[PDB]
Formats: C-alpha cells, sequence, structure tokens
C-alpha cells in the first residue's frame, strides 16, 4: 500500500509539509545512534512525523542519571539497555511506523540499509568521522548533534548531490496584472504588492494579447518596486490588452555538502544569535577538545566545576587552533572564560537545550527524507548561558554542584542543589494542554518543577482529545480519544516523574470573566508565574491582562508551521503580549463576497454562510417560532431581516419533507436557485458586455463574469452538493436514509432528479402582511421540531465539509475559478493552523530556558531573549524584550503598562473625583466600568445628579440595572483626565478594593 | 499602540463631543459602550440633502483590530446600501487599520452619500439604474428621502 | 598583531580622533569585533526626538565582507524590519574593501532622515509609507516616543 496517507492523523502536519514530502518520508528508513535525552527528542519527533521505519541503537545500560532528560525512562528500567527499553515506548507514538532495535554495530556496512543516520552525544568523534565518511561516499544522509549542559551543536551532511524542491514552504505568491509593457515591466492591479523577490520565477495565465506568455513557461523576476516587477522583453509575445494572473513557481536548486572530516577544519557556520557570532568558532574547537579530553581520560569528560580539567581543555583547544588555523582566523585569541564554562558543564544535561535541538535536528532529518525546505549548511552552535543564576545567591563550585543520587544529578551539575530545590518549589499556572502544553508539562516533569513541598502546577484546558491531536501531542494515545486533555496529560507526566504524583491540579475550565470565581484573587496571588499554551488570541489577551493586574511574569509561546516565537512579559519591566501584536488578515468585502468573487477563499466564505443559513439558523428560527409565545411579534420590532426570518419559517412549513426523496428534490431545487437563477439575475442587471460610468467594461480587473450552471449528475461537485444537501436537510427533520446506509450512488439520485419539474428563469408592509398572515398557529403543528446542525470540521462522516466544498466549487464554476478539494476547503473554512511537533518541541525548549531567569528573579532586561525561528530556512533570531514605555502627568512619571491607581473601599463618585484633584492634580472627565460609561463630563446636569452622590457599586447598578456579585473583591476602572493646565493627559487605570 | 478597548472608546467618545463632525451625531449607550446611535444629515446638493439618516454602529470585541460593524436604519435608495442597511466601504474591510477611528468611518459614509460608486455595487438593481438612468435614479433617491428620511 | 585587528584599531582610533556628528560608536572591552552604536534621530524627521541603539559586528573576512548590523531599538521604518535588520546598498551591493564603518554609520543616519519604501528589499510598512505617508510619519513619531530614549 504505497502512496496512502491517513489524512485524519496527519491533517495539521500535512498543511506544513504537504503530500509529496510525506510520501517520500514513508519511503525512508532512519537510524538513531545514542538514545539518551537528545536521542529520544529526535526519535519522538521523527516517529510522530511518520517515516518508513525507525531503528534505534544504544546497547549501554540505564543509569539513574539518564532520567534527567530521558522522559521514556523510569527508575524501573535501571541496569537495562536504553535501546531495548526505550524502543517499546516509541512504538506507541505512531502505529504506522515500525520501531526496531539494532542489537550490535560491529561493522560500518550495517549502515547500508538506512537512508538517514543520526549520531548523537553517545558517539565519539573518531566514530562520527568514520560513519560520516562511509555515509558520504555511499549516498547516505548524515546528521549529528551534541549538548553539553547549556551548550549544543548540530551538523548536517547530505552528500555531493541534494536537490531542494521547495526552499520555504510558503504557499506560492500570486496576483492580478494590470499592465505588461513591451520591455517586460509588470504592474499590479489596484496597487497590491506582489510579495516577490529578485530571482523568483513566475508563470502567467489569462493575459490577453501576449498569447504564448500563458503556456506555463517560467519567467525570472527582477523586483522594481513593491507594486511592480520586470520579467524581460515581451515584444516577441505580442502586445498587452488586459487581464492576467502571475503565479510564483518554485524551481529545484542543487547543493553540495562537505564531509565532517573536511568541516572540522574548515567549518561552515549557521548562526543562532546575533550577539554571539564569535562564540561559534570558539565552541567548534571546544566541542572537539571534549572528545580529545575523553580519549585521554579512559572515556571520561571533564569533572564538573573542576579547574584542572578546564585548564587542560583550554590547552587542548589551543593546540587545535594551531592545527586548524582557519577556524578562528587571525588576531582572534582563544576565549578562555568560554572554554572553562564548557568544561564545567560537559556532564550537564539540560531539558530545555535538548528539546530545542530535538526539534531542530528532527526537522533536518525530515528535510533529508523529502527535499522540502532548505537544509542547514552545515554546523550550528548554540548556548543559553544567561539562564545561569546569580552566583552571589546560587554559587557553583565542586560541592554545591555534585551528584546527590537522583534523576536530577545532571541538572544539579549545572545549576547546583539550591537552585534545583528552588525550581521544585515553584508554583505555576499553565493555560492550555495541546502540543505546547504537552511539551511544557514534560519539561517541567524532567525539571521536577512543582514537586517541592510548597510548589505545584495548575493546568487547565476545557477541550478533549481527537485523532489529529495525536500527531503532535505525544502524551495522548488512541484509546484516550474523547477524553479531557489536561486530565490525561497530568496522569501521563506523573508516570514519567512520580515526584509530581499529586502535585498537578488538572482542571477543565475555560479562562474568562465567567470563571473568575474559580480563578480568583487568592489563586493568582499565590502563583510565581504563568505560562501560555493557547491558540486563540482572545483568551491569551485575557490571561495577559490578568497578569498585568496581578503583576505576574508571563511566558508566551507560539508556532505557525515551521515558524515559532517566544515572549517574556516581566512586571515593571517589559511590554505585555497585548501591548504590541500585529493586526489580523483583512476581511472579505461584502460586495466581493456577494456578487464578485475571483478567488476560492471568496467562494468558501460564501458556502459557509449558506451552510449556516440552511442547516443551523433556519432551524433556530423555526424552533423559536414553535416554542416562544411572542416570537412572531418579537421579530416584527427586534430582528433586522424580518422579511427573511418569516420567509425561512414559511418555507420550513411549505417544504416540510416526509422522505429522503423530498430532501434530494429540495437540494436540486436549491442548486438551480443558487447556481442558475441568481446568476441569470446578476447578468440581467450587469451583462457580460456591461459598461460602467466613464464607459470602460464593468467586468474587468478584479471582476469575473459568471456563467449559469446546467446541472450534471456526473459532475462530482454537482452530485455532492445534492448528496450533502439532501443529508443535512434530512438531519434537520429526522429523516431516515442518510450516509449510514451505504456509499452515495449517482444512479439512484438520478432517478429522483430525472422526474422533476424545474422552473425556467424570468428576469425579476403588504409583503410582510402576507408572510405574517400566511403562517399558521404553532399549536396546530403538534409533535414536530427541527434539529439544527453544529458545524464540526473534523468528523468526516457528517457531510459538513462535503457540502462546503461542493457548494464552494459549484460557485467557483460560475465565476471560472479553479475548484479545490476537501483538505484545502477544510483549511480555509476551518480556519486551521498548520502545526508540526518539531517547532512545538523546539519553542518549548526556549521557553524553559527563559524560565530559569524567572526563577532567579532576573531584573536586567538584557539578560532575557525573545526568540524567532523559521525552521524552513533555517533561521534563529534572538532579541531583547521591549521595555515598557513610560508616561508622564504633572511631572510625575509612570509605567504605561504596569502602574495604576488604588482606592480602598466602595467610594462615592464625587469623593473619587475630588480625591484625584487634591492628590494627583488630575480632573476626571470620563469614567467607565467594563463596557458601561459610569461618568462623563458632557453628561447633562440632571444626568450628573443621579450619579455623583452614589458609591461605585450602586452606581454600577444605576447604569446597567444589574449589580456587582458578592464574590467580587476589586473593580478596574478606565478614565480620561486633564492636568493642572487643563491639557489632556494619558493616565493609567484605577483599582477599587471593596 | 494600545489601551483597553473601553478606554479607547472613552477617548474617542470624548473627542466626538469635544469637537463633533459637521452634520453628524454619534452617541453610545451608557449601558453598552460598544453600540452607538448615529444620525447623518444628507450632504448638500446630493439627492439626500433634505433628510436625516439613522445608523447603528457596533464596536466588536477585538476593536480596533477588527473594524466597526454598521447598519443603516433608514431606508435609502443608494447603490452601495442594500435592503437590510448593509454598507460597502473600503475602510470597513480592505483599508482598515488600528490607527483609524469611528470619526474616520462616519466621514467615509458621509462622503459616500455625496458620491456613490455604482461600479462596485451592493444593491445591483439600483446600481444599473444609477449607471444607465442616472437622472431618474437621483429622482427616486430624492423621492425616497422625502418618503422615508423624516425631515431636516 | 595581524591585519584585521590592526584595521579595526586604526578605524577605532579615527572614530575617537574625529567623531561623526550625532553618532556614538565604541567597541566592547570584551570583543574588538563588536561595537555599540547610538544614533540621534535627524532633525525634522519623524525620529528627531529619540536616540536609537545599534549593535555592529565585523566578520572574519572584513573588509572584503561587510559589517553586520542590527537595530536594537524598536522603530517604524520601511527599511528596518521587526528584528532590527537593515536594507542598505552599501551593506550588500555597493560594498568594497575601501569603505569604512564610518561609511556605514553615515549611511544609516542618512536613511533615518530619508527612507526609501520603493527599494526592492522593503517591507509592508513601506506600502503604508507610500499610500498613507502622513499617517506613516505619525506612527513613526509615536513609536519614537514610546520606544526610543529621550533627549
Amino acid at each position: 500500500a504505497a502512496g496512502e496517507i491517513d489524512e485524519s492523523l496527519y491533517s495539521r502536519q500535512l498543511y506544513v509539509l504537504g503530500k509529496e514530502a510525506m510520501l517520500k518520508m514513508q519511503t525512508s528508513n532512519v537510524l538513531i545512534l545514542g538514545l539518551k535525552g537528545l536521542g529520544v527528542e529526535i526519535a519522538k519527533n521523527v516517529v510522530l512525523a511518520g517515516v518508513k521505519s525507525m531503528t534505534v541503537f544504544d546497547p549501554e545500560p540505564v543509569q539513574l542519571a539518564d532520567l534527567s532528560t530521558q522522559f521514556f525512562l523510569t527508575e524501573k528500567d535501571i541496569g537495562q539497555k536504553r535501546g531495548d527499553v526505550t524502543r517499546a515506548k516509541l512504538a506507541e507514538l505512531n502505529a504506522y511506523v515500525p520501531v526496531n532495535v539494532l542489537d550490535s554495530l560491529d561493522d560500518v556496512t550495517q549502515l547500508s540499509q538506512f537512508q538517514v543516520v543520526v549520531a548523537t552525544d553517545t558517539v565519539s568523534l573518531e566514530d562520527k568521522v568514520k560513519i560520516n565518511e562511509f555515509c558520504h561516499s555511499s549516498g547516505i544522509r548524515f546528521i549529528s548533534s551534541e549538548t553539553r549542559g547549556l551548550f549544543g551543536n548540530t551538523f548536517v551532511d547530505l552528500g555531493d548531490e541534494f536537490t531542494v524542491l521547495d526552499p520555504t514552504g510558503e504557499e506560492p505568491r500570486t496576483g492580478m496584472v494590470s499592465d505588461i509593457e513591451p520591455d517586460g515591466t509588470v504592474t499590479m492591479l489596484d496597487d497590491n504588492r506582489h510579495g516577490l523577490e529578485d530571482g523568483n520565477f513566475v508563470r502567467f495565465s489569462e493575459v490577453e494579447g501576449l498569447d504564448k506568455l500563458n503556456d506555463g513557461t517560467l519567467f525570472k523576476v527582477e523586483v522594481l518596486g513593491p507594486f511592480a516587477f520586470r520579467i524581460g522583453s515581451v515584444k516577441e509575445y505580442g502586445e498587452y490588452k488586459k487581464g492576467g494572473i502571475f503565479t510564483e513557481v518554485k524551481v529545484p536548486r542543487k547543493i553540495s555538502f562537505k564531509s565532517l572530516k573536511q568541516q572540522l577544519s574548515n567549518p561552515e557556520f549557521v548562526f543562532s544569535d546575533f550577539a554571539k557570532f564569535d562564540r561559534a568558532a570558539q565552541l567548534h574547537l571546544g566541542f572537539q577538545a571534549l572528545h580529545q579530553f575523553a580519549v585521554r581520560h579512559n572515556g571520561e569528560l571533564p569533572r564538573t566545576m573542576n579547574d584542572e580539567d578546564a585548564n587542560e581543555l583550554i590547552k587542548l583547544v589551543t593546540d587545535l587552533s594551531v592545527q586548524q588555523p582557519e577556524v578562528l582566523g587571525e588576531g582572534v585569541d582563544v576565549n578562555e572564560d568560554l572554554i572553562k564554562e564548557l568544561s564545567y558543564q560537559a556532564r550537564g544535561d539540560i531539558p530545555g537545550v535538548v528539546a530545542f535541538f530535538g526539534g531542530l535536528v528532527a526537522q533536518e532529518v525530515l528535510k533529508a527524507c523529502s527535499g522540502k525546505f532548505t537544509p542547514l549548511k552545515q554546523f550550528m552552535y548554540f548556548d543559553s548561558l544567561e539562564s545561569l543564576p546569580d552566583p552571589k545567591n546560587f554559587p557553583r563550585n565542586e560541592k554545591t554542584t555534585q551528584p546527590v543520587n537522583s534523576r536530577y544529578d545532571n541538572q544539579i551539575a549545572v545549576f547546583g542543589l539550591d537552585f534545583q530545590k528552588k525550581i521544585a518549589n515553584s508554583k505555576v499556572f499553565l493555560v492550555g494542554s495541546g502540543a505546547i502544553g504537552c511539551e511544557m508539562l514534560k519539561n517541567w516533569a524532567l525539571l521536577g518543577l512543582g514537586s517541592g513541598s510548597d510548589g505545584y502546577i495548575v493546568v487547565t484546558d476545557n477541550d478533549s482529545i481527537e485523532k489529529s491531536n495525536l500527531n503532535r501531542q505525544f502524551l495522548f494515545r488512541p484509546k484516550d480519544v474523547g477524553k479531557n486533555k489536561s486530565e490525561v496529560a497530568a496522569e501521563a507526566v506523573c508516570a514519567m516523574n512520580p515526584d509530581l504524583k499529586g502535585k498537578i491540579n488538572a482542571k477543565i475550565d475555560k479562562v474568562g470573566p465567567e470563571t473568575e470565581e474559580i480563578f480568583n484573587d487568592s489563586f493568582w496571588e499565590s502563583l510565581d508565574f504563568v505560562t501560555n499554551a493557547l491558540d486563540n488570541v482572545d483568551a491569551r489577551t485575557y490571561v495577559d491582562r490578568r497578569c498585568v493586574f496581578y503583576r505576574k511574569p508571563l511566558l508566551e509561546s507560539g508556532t505557525l508551521g515551521t515558524k515559532g516565537n517566544t515572549q517574556v512579559i516581566i512586571p515593571r519591566l517589559t511590554e505585555s503580549y497585548s501591548s504590541s501584536r500585529d493586526p489580523p488578515e483583512k476581511s472579505i468585502p461584502l460586495c466581493t463576497l456577494r456578487s464578485f468573487p475571483n478567488k476560492i477563499d471568496h467562494t468558501i466564505a460564501w458556502a459557509k454562510s449558506l451552510f449556516q443559513g440552511y442547516f443551523t439558523d433556519s432551524a433556530e428560527n423555526v424552533n423559536m417560532y414553535l416554542t416562544q409565545p411572542n416570537f412572531v411579534e418579537q421579530t416584527l420590532k427586534q430582528s433586522g431581516d424580518v422579511k427573511g426570518v418569516l420567509e425561512s419559517i414559511s418555507d420550513s412549513l411549505s417544504s416540510k419533507p416526509h422522505n429522503f426523496e423530498d430532501c434530494i428534490k429540495w437540494a436540486r431545487l436549491e442548486f438551480e436557485k443558487k447556481f442558475n437563477h441568481d446568476i441569470k439575475q446578476l447578468l440581467f442587471n450587469f451583462p457580460k458586455d456591461a459598461k460602467t460610468s466613464n464607459g470602460e467594461p464593468f467586468w474587468s480587473g478584479a471582476k469575473r463574469a459568471p456563467t449559469p450552471l446546467e446541472f450534471d449528475i456526473y459532475n462530482n461537485d454537482h452530485f455532492h452538493f445534492v448528496v450533502a444537501g439532501a443529508s443535512l436537510r434530512a438531519y434537520n427533520y429526522g429523516i431516515k436514509s442518510d450516509d449510514s446506509n451505504s456509499k452515495p450512488n449517482v444512479d439512484e439520485y438520478k432517478s429522483v432528479i430525472d422526474h422533476m419539474i424545474i422552473p425556467e428563469f424570468t428576469p425579476n408592509s403588504d409583503e410582510i402582511d402576507q408572510l405574517v398572515s400566511s403562517l399558521p398557529d404553532p399549536s396546530t403543528l403538534a409533535g414536530f421540531k427541527l434539529e439544527p446542525v453544529d458545524f464540526e470540521k473534523d468528523d468526516d462522516t457528517n457531510h459538513h465539509i462535503e457540502f462546503i466544498t461542493a457548494c464552494s466549487n459549484c460557485r467557483a464554476q460560475n465565476y471560472f475559478i479553479e475548484t479545490a478539494d476537501r483538505q484545502k476547503t477544510k483549511f480555509i473554512a476551518g480556519r486551521i493552523i498548520p502545526a508540526i511537533a518539531t517547532t512545538t518541541s523546539l519553542v518549548t525548549g526556549l521557553v524553559n530556558l527563559e524560565l530559569y531567569k524567572l526563577i532567579d528573579n532576573k531584573t536586567d532586561i538584557e539578560q532575557y531573549k525573545n526568540g524567532f525561528v523559521n525552521l524552513a530556512l533555517p533561521f534563529f533570531g534572538f532579541s531583547e524584550p521591549i521595555a515598557s514605555p513610560k508616561g508622564e502627568y504633572n511631572n510625575k512619571k509612570y509605567d504605561k503598562i504596569w502602574d495604576r491607581f488604588d482606592i480602598k473601599g466602595d467610594i462615592k463618585l464625587s469623593d473619587l473625583i475630588e480625591h484625584f484633584e487634591k492628590d494627583e492634580g488630575l480632573e476626571i472627565t470620563m469614567l467607565s466600568y467594563g463596557v458601561s460609561l459610569l461618568y462623563a463630563s458632557f453628561f447633562p446636569p440632571k444626568k450628573l445628579k443621579e450619579r455623583l452622590n452614589l458609591p461605585i457599586t450602586q452606581l454600577v447598578k444605576l447604569v446597567t440595572k444589574k449589580d456587582i456579585p458578592a464574590h467580587v473583591s476589586t473593580m478596574i476602572l478606565e478614565i480620561c483626565a486633564d492636568d493642572k493646565e487643563g491639557e489632556d493627559v494619558e493616565v493609567p487605570f484605577i483599582t477599587i478594593h471593596l | 499602540g494600545m489601551a483597553s478597548l473601553p478606554k479607547r472608546i472613552i477617548k474617542e467618545t470624548e473627542k466626538l463631543v469635544s469637537d463633533p463632525v459637521p452634520g453628524i451625531t454619534a452617541e453610545p449607550h451608557d449601558d453598552n459602550l460598544r453600540y452607538f446611535q448615529v444620525t447623518i444629515e444628507g450632504p448638500e446638493q446630493s439627492p439626500y440633502e433634505d433628510g436625516i439618516f439613522e445608523l447603528e454602529l457596533y464596536l466588536p470585541d477585538d476593536y480596533p483590530m477588527e473594524a466597526p460593524k454598521v447598519r443603516f436604519l433608514t431606508k435609502i435608495y443608494h447603490p452601495n446600501i442594500d435592503r437590510l442597511g448593509r454598507i460597502c466601504l473600503d475602510v470597513l474591510k480592505t483599508n482598515w487599520s488600528p490607527a483609524l477611528q469611528i470619526r474616520t468611518v462616519l466621514l467615509s459614509i458621509q462622503a459616500l452619500l455625496a458620491s456613490p460608486n455604482p461600479n462596485d455595487p451592493l444593491a445591483n438593481d439600483v446600481a444599473e439604474d444609477w449607471i444607465k438612468n442616472e437622472q431618474g435614479a437621483k429622482a427616486k433617491a430624492r423621492e425616497w428621502t422625502k418618503l422615508y428620511a423624516k425631515k431636516k
């Protein structure tokens, strides 16, 4: 069965990589050498992604110290080979990937059976050079990675020939043309920016005049402006008339890699951080010296925090720079502080640095199988030294850092016992239990975060597990589908680290204004910080605001396919998450939606309204009409579309179906109304030959002249419009047949439609008086009510996406737009976010590296990093958090994000007003609570009588006619104000303590 | 840059009284600062010059990232305003940014009543009437203004 | 000792001997390669109120290879992206070994005074600068007050 992908399991990853990359991945056998923490973080991500086979190799026994980052090892397994025991657990992650153990690597020819080989820290450099040489000459792709405490690297070698097919993965750019001059200059319609670059390739279509320009030939692009580019002389093709759509095309790029032996001495660096460009050549010699150290010392790495071993490693690194003078260059001496730190931390095994490289490397493993995205070329070195605490508080020396016979000994080796204790005793709030939420929990389980006496974790997520979650949420298994994420994820991580057994409080609650009884003042005050694992921006902007109010650190994180980012929000220091986020994508114009689509995004958004009109809103009106006493006379003065609401009800009684055959009929008739009649009406007003005012064609530029649709049961999109239409309608009315009988059969739907009379089209108070009168009494229509449909995009059996895609495509045929299939329609109408475990895992590593800085109460902003990453390029950026901007009123300075006014007691309005005047020199002009304006200076004098003598709680009831509830202890208020000169001033909010 | 969206509304509302837009009124409900009641005088020398037109304006949850929703409450014969009061305006959808205001939206509608564009129509029947039978289209607009837009 | 540190030494010594109006430029006591730069916003530009901080790195192959440079201050500008990366002809196309870091700094100062949103390396704040110039300068003046230090 070659060439089949499970679209429900790989749904979200399939929007990142696509079909061809994944058909090639299932053709690839991958081998991983070394199954400590870094090993599994790769295998986990590679198995989840889906290769032909995963083979693992680590015949060395499990020690307690391995658990510092091996989430697949427990204290049960000690004394047993890591390959054997780990391999049974990876097998659970994906049923479609066999996982095998290599029992012995006695010979380098055993590598022949693998397309990719991944060597980790367990493999020595002599073996890595030999393995790499065999791989390079044999055509096997080679990757390697090492982490030494807060340090790490990765190497990539794909041979003399490797062809990148898609260098970015971006959906290709495309746009409409307005002029192509004889020289090749192409101007864009309605001054929209093409979004192209020099060296891109475009094909054209629909360009009248330059006929041969549209045959699929490619054209190299030289960018002139943001709204224009050039493609070369087009005189030969003819002369431009009108129309045109250019479409970017990705052309293959061939590339070559140097072997490891070659790159050890002449390395090609991909950088991770702008302010650490120099450290790469330094750590290149260092990581080599560590291997040389171990061969001098019976295989042992330097002793932790030992100056004798570090002083030798300096010496070893110096001899290398004489042997490899290209690396450092000239004038560049060895950085002895940086190599001593490397030696201090060689034993170190840090969760965050592992999850980082676990994703980065695994992604490169995937690039190697597919040719999708641009591989790393060829070394990358990385370190997060600023995660180290202040040595004044948590000093590091040979005692404080020694092993204690625990799973955390390798973390204690870097940070010391005191800090590790302080982590354990921290109190955290995790919002979300998805891909990021899962990796977060697993990192905290390795750190022991929350396991201390006075520490705890709180995780909440109201959502349940579904099949596609399993592609990147690795704490969930098939049998857990339909269960609650947070609860199962809490169990899962306790099985990993029983030190948390009973310290995670898995809740099921949403985080909004309605759950502030559960997440109340005392909850927020006790926390040390908050972590965000959420997708949707409204809940994140809420949590962000609760953190500003309670002054808690917040760690935000997010991925968009291969793209990722991290943000640190620090009280009295940095911006917040809402402070600066970029605007959303523009909405579709109503006229474009209604009458003039030119893009499948428009047809899909039209089909989604129509799905909501037929099968959800119609049945809500009818059911209110049949139950609520005054719904008839309510509508007459309450709704906007009174005409359509009454129409909907009338139609639901006229056209009440009795068998599935009546539904098929209904669907065929709606086909005519929507894809035949309404187009003819449109063309009646604006014929194909219509002229505008000024007198240039009406259908021109962004407008496509439609053609009415003759129904054809053999057209797939016509057939499925009537099948899904018939079945959705039948559901409303509780009618038998539906899709649980069999698969849909064109011939039996044909028999019904063939005998139908279908009406020809003719160019088309008292309206409502009829509708109102022609409706019967509800009492008449005993025992009957519709069941409205609830749009779920991830049940394939339910016909929802089947209708939207057929409806969307039928309308695409009207306007001559290329049809789309279910997976694409499901992406736009579902508003789906592409997501793969590689980025997720990686971003979570960075966030936990920034967590150490919170645990040390870092107040220096330059210590923190906001990360950006685009694993497709690949690109790693790290910036300093943005400082909270400062305001000023009456010479007094304040933090525009974190400061506020605090008034104890339920205060009288005029008391507040004069209180501000005699304290801050401010004159309140406006005052609101929530969405209610409680006081304003433009109010009439009689309005101000009501309010000025009232306490704020009674004032709230006066305005909203509904009072504050008893559990409320505080009230935020927003105000405008003027300073001593009467000039306006920006001022912070007010907190009232009741 | 930012602020809470009641604070934003507060600031915009205060300036709408501090200096109003000629010919337009715009006041929110003290119960709900998101919902506004607007009235617009018909511009000079347009077919709407005699009447007053009432609008409803709602500020959504993610304002000013998301644009204001608008609905004409008065019946009007106009190419870009449909039977249900829905409006076609570039600033509402394509040309919206967080930097813009309610003040911007209201001035755009006022500019639209003075200068329809039936080349991008919403009410298709009346746009082809505006294209092909302009003087008669303005006659029906002046008539509907007298029938449905009260007075003043 | 070697060629390139001697080059830097001579350039640094001239940046002290004769400094560039409105610009600070001093190398790290840790690393002669890295420079901390500050640039006053030019007069009668939207940036005139603030001070903007940059970091500048001289790569191994300098001056065959051009200096890498990164805005540390947040700025609203067509040729400066969200990560501080700059689009300058002298950095890529018009770089030669004869040019200096003095040349680079004067080019950035000239760029803050005169953006080019029509350049091919531009962003999307560029189409705001083209379409809505007065509003684009309004947002630049605002961000200067929010994010660039006072003087």
